[PDB]
């Protein structure tokens, strides 16, 4: 990718990066007495799935965010609380 | 187009007397002062002033005591302590 | 005598091991040529050694 890299006198950092395969922005930032933070991703849709009533899809289409099958070997129930375990979603 | 420093201007020859190349370099200890300047002069023609961004000791310089609206240099900078102009909560 | 990186003052982030890592070259340099771990470009670390002054009267 291509890294713009920022250090001041203090050792303040910011660190942007684009992927060069995907064109996607992270970010990352310093403290002078700190390390490197993670890296946030550009802001996407999948982003918003744990407040939604549809999860999303890799081709960006809508579908149910839970979906239970008897080959799960589950009950609703625990389909439920598996659900909310794994995502948060309230409703 | 800069703050009025003392300056020493630097003269390099050319083919002829009516052409030169002139660089500029301001005369303070301050960090935030201290630029490099470049241009071609024909005649009473010349080239604006090229202004060179220099690095102290390698790093992006420190901004502070002023409103972050009164910055007018490109660049980037390390900004904190500003008087005003910033976003709602964000000190640095 | 050391050769180390710091996140506060006293707390040791890495200690480099001599051999490995880096050597002293020719008495002024610190060289990481051997295989081991080095830091980053442009960065900045300590180095601890020790060294022979000629003293000068009058100012040590």
């Amino acid at each position: 990718g291509f890294l713009d890299l920022s250090v001041d006198a203090n050792d303040n950092r910011l660190a942007r990066l684009t992927d060069a395969e995907t064109g996607k922005e992270y970010t990352s930032i310093k403290k002078p007495t700190g390390t490197y933070t993670a890296w946030k991703k550009e802001f996407e849709p999948k982003d918003m799935e744990k407040y939604l009533l549809s999860s999303i899809r890799d081709d960006g289409s809508a579908s149910f965010p839970l979906l239970v099958y008897t080959s799960d070997s589950k009950t609703f129930q625990q389909a439920i609380i598996d659900h909310i375990d794994r995502t948060g979603q309230t409703t | 187009d800069m703050e009025s420093l003392d300056v020493v201007l630097h003269v390099v020859p050319l083919d002829t007397s009516s052409k030169v190349v002139q660089h500029l370099y301001t005369l303070s200890t301050n960090n935030n002062q201290i630029k490099m300047l470049y241009r071609f002069v024909s005649g009473n023609s010349s080239s604006e002033w090229q202004f060179i961004q220099g690095l102290p000791s390698n790093k992006n310089a420190v901004i502070s005591g002023t409103n972050i609206l009164d910055i007018a240099s490109p660049g980037v900078y390390f900004v904190m302590g500003m008087t005003g102009g910033m976003p709602s909560g964000v000190s640095s | 005598v050391k050769v180390w990186t710091e996140t506060s003052p006293g707390v040791t982030t890495k200690e480099y091991k001599q051999g490995e890592d880096f050597r002293l070259t020719d008495g002024q340099t610190i060289d990481w040529s051997p295989q081991g771990q080095e830091p980053s470009g442009g960065t900045s670390y300590y180095v601890s050694y020790k060294y022979n002054k000629r003293m000068e009267a009058g100012k040590d």
